[PDB]
């Protein structure tokens, strides 16, 4: 034949773009189970050739892992208040967790000292899939953590 | 063929198929932002 | 319309298919052909090393 | 009383068949067949199946945009006193 | 359900929309309906469910 497909022939590119999203994911799963293997072993203070990141060697590497089994995590009265309640006892754990691990952390100094910015707050992302996602979107209108955590 | 009804002929409609990706969707993006090399 | 008494529905897609040759012995096609559609729930269908 | 809504109703007229005898002139007689009250074909063999290929019923296949896009506005929910 | 299937991917490659999502109907009596039609013009799951 002469005439090529008009449209198809771009599959190969969404086929390799889409592989480009999954290759982050992986990596990123990847990533926190070498970074568990690291933090567990006792590595706080920063040093050079760790872990993967250039930061490594800035900072002190920190990692929490907590199992959130809603039914012994919650605490609910009635079944009105049940949203509120699965969302903020989400919400609440990550706040526990976080706030000593930002303290424990060195983000920042390295931010403060790498970026330039005498006073720069990092900024936290919420990474989830769909179905927690659709429980936190929906308070998250507030944006901040405790005092100055965005 | 006293009787005579639609069988050889039929309304027929095409299901639209449209594919699409970015380099990186959003969450690929916000977590490992594109730099290009 | 009382002339057409039916209705088809024609379903195009794009298929990503496992590269496999044909086996001399085979009873079907051994070639995983999956809709490109199911990569945007499970990308992993695309991975080739 | 009855009614109904929304509804297109076909009356069959019935028939204008009567009960009369006609008598035809037959000295010559033709007759003819077309292929149209069969609806085998009107025209060509396959006007309803696929008459495209496969490949040209694919109408776009972007490397641009990306349909994982939560919605850019997510609908907030007010707390409960 | 919403994230097992692919649901949200199958109506955007159809209509081709990248800003499209399923509306879910709540086919019910009358007797639960009568509970499930309390809520105003917010007919919303989540965060961007309708």
């Amino acid at each position: 034949t002469d005439e090529g497909p008009g449209e198809v022939v771009k599959a190969l590119t969404v086929n390799t773009n889409i592989r480009n999203s999954n290759n982050a994911v992986k990596r990123m799963l990847n990533y926190l189970a070498q970074l568990r293997e690291v933090v567990h072993n006792g590595y706080n203070r920063p040093k050079f050739g760790i872990i993967e990141g250039a930061l490594s060697a800035v900072m002190r590497p920190t990692y929490r892992y907590k199992e959130l089994d809603l039914e012994k995590v919650i605490d609910t009265i009635k079944s009105k208040d049940r949203w509120d309640d699965v969302c903020a006892a989400i919400l609440n754990c990550v706040k526990a967790e976080l706030f000593p691990a930002h303290r424990d952390s060195n983000i920042e100094a390295a931010f403060r000292v790498i970026s330039g910015n005498q006073d720069e707050t990092p900024m936290y992302l919420f990474c989830s899939d769909k179905e927690i996602a659709n429980y936190l979107m929906t308070k998250g209108d507030d944006r901040t953590l405790g005092a100055y955590l965005k | 063929n006293y009787n005579e009804k639609s069988q050889r002929d039929f309304r027929v409609v095409t299901i639209g198929y449209n594919l699409a990706a970015s380099r990186q969707d959003e969450f690929a993006e916000r977590i490992y932002p594109t730099t290009v090399i | 319309n009382p002339i057409e008494g039916g209705v088809v529905q024609v379903l195009p897609y794009i298929a990503v298919m496992k590269d496999v040759y044909h086996e001399v012995s085979g009873v079907k096609m051994d070639n995983e052909e999956v809709n490109m559609v199911e990569a945007y729930r499970d990308p992993s269908i695309l991975d080739d090393e | 009383t009855n009614v109904v809504t929304n509804t297109p109703i076909d009356v069959c007229k019935g028939p204008d068949v009567d009960g009369t005898a006609d008598k035809i002139n037959d000295k010559k007689i033709h007759v003819s067949q077309g292929l149209k009250e069969f609806q085998v074909a009107k025209g060509d063999r396959v006007e309803n199946e696929i008459t495209e290929t496969a490949d040209e019923m694919i109408t776009k296949v972007s490397d641009t945009k990306d349909l994982n896009v939560s919605t850019k506005k997510p609908h907030q929910i007010a707390d409960v006193p």
